[PDB]
C-alpha cells in the first residue's frame, strides 16, 4: 500500500508558533478575592430565662422541652442555673470564635441592655457585633416590632423596641433570636430598616438575622430535645445532630444506639483523628458543599467566607433548617437562603453518621480501635469520576469544597492535591472555580510543608493559579512561598517537566514586581537559573531564560549580580540553540538585561556592546519570532544610547554604525510584523524617548503554555478524531492519484495535443507549479499568485506576495503536498515567504512565515523528507536552511563567478546539484566538509543552464540544458557525458517530468517540443514561453507564453 | 556532565569580595567596581572553566547581620561541601580584631563541616598603602594570620583591585582545583619542550586566569602571569566593544617571539620564543600539529 | 632634535597626569610640563576643566599666551578642553561655543589678532586626548602633505585598509592614510601598542635588568575573528606603523612586506635619520 510513504514524513511550518498567533491570552475579571476582612469582635449574649417563672403566653406540659445550653435549669434552683446557662452558652461560642469579647446579660433590664450594646459598638468601632436573644422566658415578640425584657425587680415584662435596639447596635452586626413568634421580629427590624431609609433623606446589607421561627409558628415541646433548639443547632450542631439521628424512624437501621451511647462518644471537636472530629469534619465538608452547590457565587463568599463566626453560624443554620423542619418551624435568615433541606448530601450526612456511631457499642464497651469513615475517601472518588468525563463547561462537581477539607488534614492530602492539579488543568475556567471556593490561602499554607512527596502537585497546582491569576505573586512573596519553588529549581532528582513548572512560577512571581525581585534575587535565583539553563529539555531551557530575564528587568540589582555570576555570557550558549522558542527567550533576556543601565560607566557599557553585537547576529534567522524579540531587544539598546543614534541616523541621510544597519534589515522585512515593530523603532529615532519601547507578546504567548491542559491525550493520536479522519481520507486520496498515474505512464506515453482549458492571466505567467494530488496549479507572475483549476475551470484565488516594484517572484514550491499544503514563495532579491489557505472556499490569504535567504535571481529546492531547503542565487553561497530548527545550517561554497542558474537535490544520499550561468554544472556531497565539497566539476556547455535537474532514483541522472539548447544526461560518479541529444536552436525554459522521463522544451520560434529522455520524438505543437511545468504524479504539461496565457495539455 | 566545586568567598562589609569576582569573571573594571551595591545574603556564581570543572561561587554578604545567619539558620547549608575558603580582608580596617574574631567564626564552621577545605587569605586593597610598606604590612598580617588558623593550613596574598594581584589570588585557587591539573600542567611542559619554546602559558577563554604554565629560563618578573591576564583580558573586552571578537595575536622583538591562539574550546595558548630567525608560519604550523596530541589527553 | 611641546596651566588643572599619560624619553616629541622655555618651543599646550568654571582658567590662559607670544611669534596656541570629550552636545556646545567666544574676546582686547587659539574637545577614559595631540604634532612637523601621501602609495599598492604613522610611547599618531578614520579603529590600534609594549617589558629585555623593550625588530601580527589583521612593523626609534587589512590581502605578505622597505627607506629620508 502507498499509505506507509504519508504517515512517515516531517510537516514543515506546522507547529503553535505558526498556526496560532503570537500574541498573550487576556486575563478575565478575577473577582474571587475577599474584597473585606470582616471579624466578629465581640457577643452580646442577652437571657431572658426568668428560671423557674413561665410567661403567660404558653403554659408547658408536664414533661416538656426544659434543656438550656444542655442544663436542666429547674435542677438547679432558679439563680445559680442563670448563670451557669450564661457560662455555657459562652463557651459554646468560643468553640466558634475563642478570640472575642464576650458579655453576658442575665435576665436584663431596659437601660442594662442599652449600657450593654452601646458599649460593645464603641470597642467594635467599624468590625462586626453578635446580638444573640434568648427570650423563652418571656412573652412572645410582639406584631408592633417589640422585644421583652423585665424590670429591676422581675416583677414586670418591659418591653423593648427593635428600632432601639438596632439604634444602640451598630451598623456591621449580627442578630440571632431564639424565641417562639421570632420571624416578627426580622419582619419589624427589616421595617425600621426601610423606616430609618425614609428619614435619613432630608444598615441594610450590613445587618445578619437569623431566627428560630416563622412569624406565625412555636417553637416545639417535646421533651426529647432541647427548649433552645435553635441556639443548639448553631452553636452545638453536632450534639443535637446525633441526639436528631436517634429520634428518626431510621434507627432502626443501626440497633444498640440509643441517647444514651451518644451522650459518651469519645473524641473532641478539634482532633479530626478521634469520633466526634470526625463527625465535627465531615459536617463541615457537608454543609459548606450543600452552600456552594445550592447558593449563588455572590452570596456564599458573603455569608460562607467572609468571617469565622458568621460562617460558622450559618453552616450550623442549614442544620438548624433540616431538624427544626421536622417540627413544623421553618427558621428565617435576613440574607435569605433558597432550601437546603432537600440536597442530596444530605443523604450523605445520615449515611456517615449511620457508619460511624454504628461502632459506638464496640468503641465504648470492648475497646475497639475507631475505623476512620470511608467519606472523605469517596467523595474524592466521585470528584475523580468527574474529571474523566469532566472536559466541558457542564455542571461543575459537587464535591469542590470537599476537596478543599481534605487539605486540612494529611491522612487524604496526596491523593486531593493530585487531584486538584487534575483539575485546574481541565482549563482556566476551572482555576477561577477553585479560586472562589477559597483553595488559595490552602494551596499557600501548604508551601510552610516540607513533606517533599508535596512538591510536584503544589507546583503543578501553582503554576495553573499563576498562569490564570498573576496577582497571587504578591501572596506568594509574603509568605515566603518564593522559597518553596526556589528549593525545587535547585533540585536535579525533581522531574524536568515539574522544574519547567516551577521555572516558570519563579518567572511570574518576579514579574515587573520589586518586592518579589528583591525576593528571589536574595534566594539567589540568578545563581539557580544558570545551573539549569543547559539542560535537555527546551521548555526549561526557554523558561529559565524569560524568568533570568524578568529578574533583572528594570532592577539594577539583579543586573549586577548578573555581571558577577557571567549570565549574560551563559546566555550565549542560548543564541545558536535549535529550537526557536528557546533562541527567543534567550533574545529577550538579553535585550532585558541591556535596557536598564542607568547610565553607568566602562564596566556597564563594555558589556551591552558585547550583548549588542552577539543579538546583532540574529539578524539572518529563520524565525520571525525571534527576529521581532531582537528588534525589541535593540529597542532597548536604542532607548539607553539615544543621544549616539541620533548621530548615526542623521549622517546617512563602529558598534553603533552597525545596531543601526541591523535594524535597517529588520525595517526591511519580509514578514509584515516585524517590518511594522522595526519601522516604529527606526522612525522614533529619526525626528530627534521612552515612549518607543514596545513589548512583544511573546511572554505572554509562551505563559499560554499553562492555562492550556496537559495531561491529556492530544487530538492528532485519537483515531477516531475527525481531523485524523480527513487526513487518512486525504492521504487515501493521495495514494489513488499516484496509482491512476503510474497506469498512465505503463501504457506508454502516445501523443500529447488534448488542451484541457486556456484561461489568461493579469499578468505575464513567470513561473508555474502543480499541487501533487488535488487540482490548485498556482500560476505566479511579478507580485501576485492565482490559483487556477483544471476539473471545474476557474479562478480560486489571488494574492499579493507584498514585495516591492522591482522585484519578481522567480521560484515556488509546495511545502506538506501530501496534507495542509503550503506554498513557499521565493523572490529573486533574497526573500522567501510561506502562504497557507490559499484556495480554501471560507478563508483569506494568510502568510505563515518569512525570512530573507541570501544577501537568476533566485533558486530553491525543497525536500518534505528530509526538512531542508536550500536557496542559491547570485551570490556565491548554497545556503541550507533547516524548517525544523529555522537557522541557516550550512552555507557551501560554490567555487563559481557566475550565478546559480538552477539547483536540484536528493534525498538518502546527499547530493546538491548546481547549474551556473558560466556553463558548468557542480555536484556537493553536504557530508564532507566545506573545501572538500566539490565532489564534480564537468564543464560541456557555455550558456545559461536552464535546468540541471536530478532524478528520484538511485541510478540519478542529471539532465542539463542550455540556452543553446542541447542535453547532456550525466551521473555522479562519472566524469563525462554518458548520452548526448540536440533539441531547439533557440531555447527559452525548460521542464523535465519526475517519475516518467518526459523533457518539456520552450523556444523563441513559439514551438512546444516534447521530446523522451531518449531523444525520440512525440510532440511538436505549433502555437517568450516562459513557464513549462510538470505534475509530481500525472503526465500533464502546463504552458505559459509572453502573451498573457496559460494551458495545461494532457495524453488523454 | 563536569566536576562541581563549592568556592565560598566571605569577608567583612565593603572588604571587596564582589569587586573581585566582577573583574576575574565579569569582565569588570576597577573603576567601575565603586559602584557595586551591598550583596544581599549570599549570590552565587556558576562559572564554567575548561569543560570538566564548574565553579558554584556563593559571594557571601558579609554584613554582620547576615555572617551570624550563615554561623547559625544557615550553617549547614553554606559550610558543607565546600572545597576552597577564599576569605577576603580590608587592609585599611580599624576593626582588626572584630575581623579575626569573624574569619575564625568561619574556620571553626569549616573545622566542623568541610575540614578538607583549602584557605585562602587575601590582604585586599593594599593600593590604599604607602609601596614602602605594603611589604612590611603584609608579612606582618600573613605571619599572623598562619598562627590563628590554628590547626588548617592558609594561603596568604597580597590584593589591589588595580594590578595583578588579583591573578595572584585567584590563579592559587583556580590552578588548585582543575581535575587534571598534573596531566594538563605535564601535557603543556610536552608541548612546550617539542615547539621549542621557552615559556608556555594556559589560560580559561572567558576568564584569562592562568591555569597551567612552562618556563625554561628562570624569568625575571615573577608576577607577569596576571600582568598578561590584565592586559589580554582588557583588550579582549576591547575588541568585541570597538570591533570584532579576538581571535589571534602575534608580538616580536629582537628578543622575543610570542603567539596567542585559541587552543581549545574553554582555552587560549601563549607561544614565547627566545625571538630567533624562525619565520611565523613554522612557529604557527607547529601550534596546529601540536593541538592533536594535547586533545588525546581530554 | 625633536619638536618641542610645553604643557601649561594652573594648580590641579591638566598638567602633570597628562604628561605622564603622554610619555607612558623615547618618543619622537619632546614634551615637558610646565623666559628662555618659549624660546625653543614650537606648540603650547593649555588643559582647561569643561566641567567646572572656567573663569579663573581663561584668565591664566591670556597671561601665558600673551607672555609666549612675546618670546616667540611663530609658536602654536592649542587649547584642550578637557573633561568632556565623547560627552552630550547640550554642555560641550555650549562649553566650546563660550570657551572660544571668550578666549578670541581677551585676545582682541590686548590687540593680540594676529595670535591664532586652536580649539579641541579632550577625555581621559576615552582615547580622543591623542586625536588633540595628533592635531597639534601635524602643525609641529614641517612636512605636511609628504606622509599622508607616502602611506596612500603603500597602501593602495598594498591592500591595506588602514595606516597609520604612531609615536610609540605616547600613542599619538602623527599621520595616516587620506580614507576617514573611525575613533575606535585608532582606538583598538592604541590597545595593541599596549599589549605590544607590555608583553616586550617582561620578556625579552636582556638576561640582566633591562634593555629596550622597542627595537629595529619589533612586530605584531593580530587576527581578529571577521577575519581582520592589524600589522604592526617598526619604521624608526620612535615610529612603527600599524595597518588594518583582511586576512585576504595578507596572504600577499610578500608584496606588502616588499613595498613597506619602500616607505621606511622614505620616512628615514624625510626624517633625514
Ligand atoms: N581601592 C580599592 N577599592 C576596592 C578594591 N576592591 C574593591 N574596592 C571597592 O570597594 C567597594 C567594595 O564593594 P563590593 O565589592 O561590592 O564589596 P563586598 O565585599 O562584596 O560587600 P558586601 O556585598 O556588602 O559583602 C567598591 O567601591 C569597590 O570598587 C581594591 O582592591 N582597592
Ligand atoms: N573624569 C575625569 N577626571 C580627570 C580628567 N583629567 C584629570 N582628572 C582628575 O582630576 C583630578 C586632578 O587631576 P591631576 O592630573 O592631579 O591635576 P593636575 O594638578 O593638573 O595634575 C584627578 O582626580 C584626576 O583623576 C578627565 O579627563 N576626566
Amino acid at each position: 500500500e502507498a499509505d506507509l510513504t504519508d504517515w512517515n514524513l516531517p510537516l514543515a511550518f506546522m507547529k503553535k508558533r505558526h498556526c496560532e498567533k503570537i500574541e498573550g491570552s487576556k486575563s478575565l475579571a478575577q473577582s474571587w478575592r475577599m474584597k473585606d476582612r470582616m471579624k466578629t469582635v465581640s457577643v452580646a449574649l442577652v437571657l431572658c430565662l426568668n428560671v423557674g417563672v413561665d410567661p403567660p403566653d404558653v403554659v408547658k406540659t408536664t414533661p416538656c422541652a426544659r434543656l438550656e445550653c444542655w442544663i436542666d435549669p429547674l435542677s438547679m434552683g432558679p439563680q445559680k442555673a442563670l448563670e451557669t446557662i450564661g457560662a455555657n452558652l459562652q463557651k459554646q461560642y468560643e468553640n466558634w470564635q475563642p478570640r472575642a469579647r464576650y458579655k453576658q446579660s442575665l435576665d436584663p433590664t431596659v437601660d442594662e441592655v442599652k449600657k450593654l450594646c452601646t458599649s460593645l459598638r464603641r470597642n467594635a468601632k467599624e468590625e462586626r457585633v453578635l446580638f444573640h436573644y434568648n427570650g423563652h422566658g418571656v412573652p412572645r415578640p410582639t406584631v408592633n416590632g417589640e422585644v421583652w425584657v423585665f424590670n429591676k425587680n422581675y416583677t414586670q415584662y418591659i418591653p423593648l423596641s427593635i428600632y432601639d435596639l438596632q439604634t444602640w447596635m451598630g451598623s456591621p452586626s449580627i442578630f440571632v433570636y431564639d424565641c417562639s413568634n421570632a420571624g416578627l421580629i426580622v419582619k419589624s427590624f427589616k421595617q425600621f430598616a426601610l423606616q430609618r431609609e425614609q428619614e435619613l433623606e432630608v444598615s441594610m446589607k450590613n445587618c445578619i438575622q437569623l431566627a428560630a421561627c416563622e412569624a406565625t409558628e412555636l417553637l416545639p415541646m417535646i421533651p426529647d430535645l432541647p427548649a433552645d433548639l435553635f441556639t443548639s443547632c448553631l452553636t452545638t450542631p453536632i450534639k443535637i445532630a446525633l441526639r436528631w439521628f436517634c429520634m428518626q424512624k431510621c434507627v432502626s437501621l443501626v440497633p444498640g444506639v440509643t441517647l444514651d451511647l451518644i451522650e459518651k462518644i469519645p473524641g473532641r471537636l478539634n482532633d479530626r483523628r478521634t469520633p466526634l472530629g470526625e463527625l465535627n469534619w465531615i459536617f463541615t465538608a457537608i454543609t459548606d458543599t450543600i452552600a456552594w452547590n445550592v447558593l449563588p457565587r455572590d452570596l456564599f463568599q458573603k455569608l460562607f467566607r467572609q468571617d469565622l463566626l458568621v460562617a460558622s453560624l450559618f453552616r450550623n443554620f442549614l442544620l438548624a433548617e433540616r431538624i427544626m423542619r421536622s417540627y413544623n418551624c421553618t427558621p428565617v435568615s435576613s440574607p435569605r437562603l433558597p432550601p437546603t433541606y432537600m440536597h442530596a448530601m444530605w443523604q450523605a450526612w445520615d449515611l456517615a453518621v449511620d457508619i460511624c456511631l454504628s461502632q459506638l457499642p464496640t468503641i465504648i464497651e470492648e475497646g475497639t480501635a475507631f475505623r476512620h469513615s470511608p467519606f472523605f475517601a469517596e467523595q474524592l472518588t466521585a470528584f475523580q469520576v468527574w474529571l474523566t468525563m469532566g472536559v466541558e463547561n457542564r455542571n461543575p462537581p459537587e464535591q469542590l469544597p470537599i476537596v478543599l477539607q481534605v487539605l486540612l488534614s494529611q491522612v487524604h492530602r496526596l491523593r486531593a492535591l493530585d487531584l486538584l492539579g487534575r483539575f485546574l488543568d481541565l482549563g482556566p475556567w476551572a482555576v477561577s472555580l477553585a479560586l472562589s471556593v477559597g483553595i488559595f490561602p490552602y494551596v499557600l499554607k501548604l508551601l510552610q510543608s516540607s513533606a517533599r512527596e508535596l512538591r510536584p502537585l503544589l507546583v503543578f497546582i501553582w503554576a495553573k493559579i499563576l498562569a490564570v491569576d498573576s496577582s497571587c505573586q504578591a501572596d506568594l512573596v509574603k509568605d515566603n512561598g518564593h522559597k518553596y519553588f526556589l528549593s525545587v529549581l535547585a533540585d536535579p532528582y525533581m522531574p524536568a517537566e515539574h522544574r519547567t513548572m516551577t521555572a516558570f512560577i519563579l518567572a511570574v512571581i518576579v514579574n515587573s514586581y520589586h518586592t518579589g525581585q528583591e525576593a528571589c534575587l536574595q534566594g539567589n535565583l540568578i545563581a539557580i537559573c544558570l545551573e539549569q539553563l543547559n539542560d535537555p529539555h527546551p521548555l526549561l531551557r526557554q523558561w529559565v531564560a524569560i524568568c533570568l530575564g524578568r529578574i533583572w528587568q528594570n532592577f539594577d540589582s539583579a543586573r549586577w549580580c548578573g555581571v558577577r555570576d557571567s549570565a549574560h555570557e551563559k546566555l550565549y550558549s542560548l543564541l545558536s540553540d535549535p529550537i526557536p522558542e528557546v533562541r527567543c527567550a534567550a533574545v529577550f533576556a538579553l535585550g532585558t538585561f541591556v535596557g536598564n543601565s542607568a547610565e553607568r560607566t566602562d564596566h556597564s557599557t563594555t558589556i551591552d556592546h558585547n550583548v549588542a553585537m552577539m543579538l546583532a547576529q540574529l539578524v539572518s534567522d529563520g524565525s520571525p519570532m525571534v527576529r521581532k524579540e531582537l528588534v525589541v531587544a535593540l529597542s532597548h539598546l536604542v532607548v539607553q544610547y539615544e543621544s549616539n543614534f541620533c548621530t548615526v541616523a542623521l549622517q546617512f541621510i563602529s558598534v553603533y554604525t552597525q545596531i543601526w544597519r541591523v535594524l535597517l534589515h529588520l525595517a526591511a522585512d519580509p514578514y509584515p510584523e516585524v517590518s511594522d515593530v522595526a519601522m516604529k523603532v527606526l522612525n522614533s529615532i529619526a525626528y530627534k524617548f521612552i515612549s518607543a519601547t514596545v513589548q512583544t507578546g511573546f511572554c505572554d504567548w509562551s505563559a499560554r503554555y499553562f492555562a492550556q491542559p496537559v495531561m491529556k491525550i492530544p487530538e492528532e493520536h485519537d483515531l477516531e478524531s475527525q481531523i485524523r479522519k480527513e487526513r487518512e481520507w486525504r492521504f487515501l486520496r493521495n495514494s489513488r492519484v499516484r496509482r491512476q498515474a503510474q497506469q498512465v505512464i505503463q501504457k506508454g506515453i502516445t501523443r500529447l495535443d488534448d488542451q484541457i482549458f486556456l484561461n489568461r492571466n493579469p499578468g505575464v505567467p513567470s513561473v508555474v507549479k502543480f499541487h501533487p494530488f488535488t487540482p490548485c496549479i498556482a500560476v505566479a507572475d511579478k507580485d501576485s499568485i492565482c490559483f487556477w483549476d483544471w476539473e471545474k475551470g476557474e479562478k480560486l484565488d489571488y494574492f499579493h506576495n507584498g514585495n516591492p516594484r522591482y522585484t519578481r517572484v522567480t521560484a515556488m514550491e509546495y511545502l506538506n503536498g501530501q496534507d495542509c499544503s503550503l506554498l513557499l514563495t521565493a523572490t529573486d532579491d533574497g526573500a522567501i515567504r510561506v502562504w497557507k489557505n490559499f484556495a480554501d472556499l471560507e478563508k483569506n490569504p494568510e502568510m505563515v512565515t518569512a525570512w530573507q535567504g541570501l544577501s537568476a535571481g533566485m533558486v530553491v529546492d525543497w525536500e518534505q523528507e528530509t526538512g531542508l531547503l536550500m536557496s542559491s542565487g547570485d551570490v556565491r553561497i548554497v545556503r541550507i536552511w533547516d524548517t525544523d530548527r529555522e537557522m541557516k545550517v550550512q552555507d557551501i561554497p560554490t567555487g563559481a563567478d557566475s550565478c546559480v542558474t538552477s539547483l536540484s537535490c536528493d534525498s538518502h544520499r546527499s547530493l546538491i546539484v548546481a547549474g551556473l550561468g558560466d556553463g558548468s554544472i557542480r555536484v556537493y556531497d553536504r557530508r564532507m566538509a566545506l573545501s572538500e565539497c566539490r565532489v564534480m566539476t564537468y564543464r560541456e556547455h557555455t550558456a545559461w543552464v536552464v535546468k540541471a535537474s536530478l532524478q528520484k532514483r538511485p541510478d540519478g541522472h542529471i539532465v542539463s540544458v542550455s540556452v543553446n539548447g542541447d542535453v547532456r544526461i550525466f551521473d555522479p560518479r562519472m566524469p563525462e557525458s554518458v548520452n548526448v541529444l540536440q533539441i531547439v536552436k533557440g531555447l527559452t525554459a525548460l521542464d523535465i517530468h519526475p517519475q516518467a522521463d518526459l523533457i518539456a522544451c520552450g523556444s523563441v520560434n513559439q514551438f512546444t517540443a516534447i521530446y523522451n529522455s531518449s531523444g525520440e520524438l512525440i510532440n511538436n505543437i505549433k502555437y517568450a514561453i516562459s513557464c513549462l511545468a510538470f505534475h509530481p504524479h500525472w503526465p500533464h504539461l502546463a504552458v505559459g507564453s509572453n502573451d498573457y496565457y496559460i494551458s495545461v495539455y494532457s495524453v488523454e | 556532565t563536569a566536576m562541581k566545586k563549592k568556592v565560598l568567598l566571605m569577608g567583612k562589609s565593603g572588604s571587596g569580595k564582589t569587586s573581585m569576582r566582577s573583574i576575574i569573571f565579569a569582565n569588570y573594571i576597577a573603576r567601575d567596581t565603586r559602584r557595586l551595591g551591598a550583596t544581599i545574603d549570599v549570590e552565587h556564581s556558576h562559572v564554567r572553566f575548561l569543560g570538566n570543572l564548574v565553579l558554584n561561587l556563593w559571594d557571601c554578604g558579609g554584613l554582620d547581620t547576615f555572617m551570624e545567619n550563615y554561623f547559625t539558620s544557615q550553617r549547614d547549608n553554606i559550610f558543607r561541601n565546600v572545597e576552597v575558603l577564599i576569605y577576603v580582608f580590608d587592609v585599611e580596617s580599624r576593626e582588626l580584631e572584630k575581623d579575626m574574631h569573624y574569619y575564625q567564626s568561619c574556620l571553626e564552621a569549616i573545622l566542623q563541616n568541610s575540614p578538607d577545605a583549602k584557605i585562602f587569605c587575601l590582604v585586599h586593597k593594599m593600593d590604599l598603602v604607602q609601596e614602602d610598606q605594603r611589604d612590611l604590612i603584609f608579612k606582618e598580617r600573613e605571619e599572623d594570620l598562619r598562627r590563628l588558623s590554628r590547626p588548617l593550613e592558609c594561603a596568604c596574598f597580597r590584593t589591589s583591585i588595580w594590578d595583578e594581584t588579583l591573578y595572584k589570588a585567584w590563579s592559587s585557587i583556580v590552578y588548585q582545583l582543575i581535575p587534571n591539573v598534573q596531566q594538563l600542567e605535564m601535557n603543556l611542559r610536552n608541548f612546550a619542550q617539542i615547539i621549542e619554546a621557552d615559556e608556555v602559558l594556559l589560560f580559561e577563554r572567558a576568564t584569562f586566569l592562568v591555569i597551567s604554565h612552562y618556563q625554561c629560563k628562570e624569568q625575571r618578573d615573577v608576577h607577569r602571569f596576571e600582568k598578561i591576564s590584565n592586559i589580554i583580558k582588557q583588550f579582549k573586552l576591547s575588541c568585541s566593544k570597538l570591533a570584532a571578537s579576538f581571535q589571534s595575536m602575534e608580538v616580536r622583538n629582537s628578543n622575543f617571539a610570542a603567539f596567542i591562539d585559541i587552543f581549545t574550546s574553554n582555552t587560549y595558548v601563549m607561544v614565547v620564543m627566545s625571538d630567533p630567525s624562525i619565520p611565523s608560519a613554522a612557529t604557527l604550523i607547529n601550534i596546529r600539529n601540536a593541538r592533536k596530541h594535547f586533545e588525546k589527553l581530554e | 632634535s625633536k619638536p618641542r611641546i610645553l604643557l601649561m596651566g594652573l594648580r590641579r588643572s591638566g598638567k602633570s597626569s597628562i604628561q605622564k599619560v603622554v610619555f607612558h624619553n623615547s618618543s619622537f616629541v619632546n614634551f615637558q610640563i610646565w623666559e628662555m622655555i618659549f624660546r625653543g618651543t614650537g606648540a603650547l599646550i593649555y588643559v582647561i576643566d569643561a566641567q567646572d568654571d572656567y573663569m579663573e582658567a581663561l584668565t591664566r590662559l591670556h597671561i601665558t599666551v600673551s607672555k609666549a607670544y612675546k618670546v616667540n611669534p611663530d609658536m602654536n596656541f592649542e587649547v584642550f578642553i578637557h573633561k568632556v570629550d565623547g560627552l552630550s552636545d547640550d554642555h560641550k556646545i555650549e562649553t566650546q561655543r563660550d570657551i572660544h567666544q571668550r578666549a578670541n574676546d581677551d585676545l582682541a582686547d590686548a590687540g593680540l589678532e594676529k595670535l591664532h587659539l586652536s580649539f579641541y574637545l579632550t577625555s581621559i577614559y576615552d582615547h580622543s586626548i591623542f586625536e588633540a595631540f595628533s592635531k597639534v604634532v601635524q602643525k609641529l612637523i614641517p612636512q605636511l602633505p609628504t606622509l599622508e601621501n607616502l602611506l596612500n602609495i603603500f597602501i593602495s599598492n598594498s591592500g591595506i585598509e588602514k595606516a597609520f604613522l604612531f609615536d610609540v610611547v605616547s600613542k599619538i599618531y602623527i599621520a595616516t592614510d587620506s580614507s576617514p578614520v573611525d575613533m575606535q579603529s585608532y582606538e583598538l590600534c592604541c590597545d595593541m601598542i599596549d599589549v605590544v609594549i607590555d608583553v616586550s617589558c617582561i620578556y625579552g629585555l636582556k638576561e640582566d635588568g633591562s634593555g629596550s623593550a622597542y627595537d629595529k625588530e619589533s612586530m605584531a601580527i593580530i587576527k581578529l575573528n571577521n577575519t581582520t589583521v592589524l600589522y604592526l612593523k617598526e619604521v624608526t626609534k620612535f615610529l612603527a606603523l600599524v595597518c588594518i587589512l583582511r586576512e585576504e590581502s595578507f596572504e600577499r605578505k610578500g608584496l606588502i612586506d616588499y613595498n613597506f622597505h619602500c616607505f621606511r627607506k622614505a620616512i628615514h629620508e624625510v626624517f633625514e635619520v
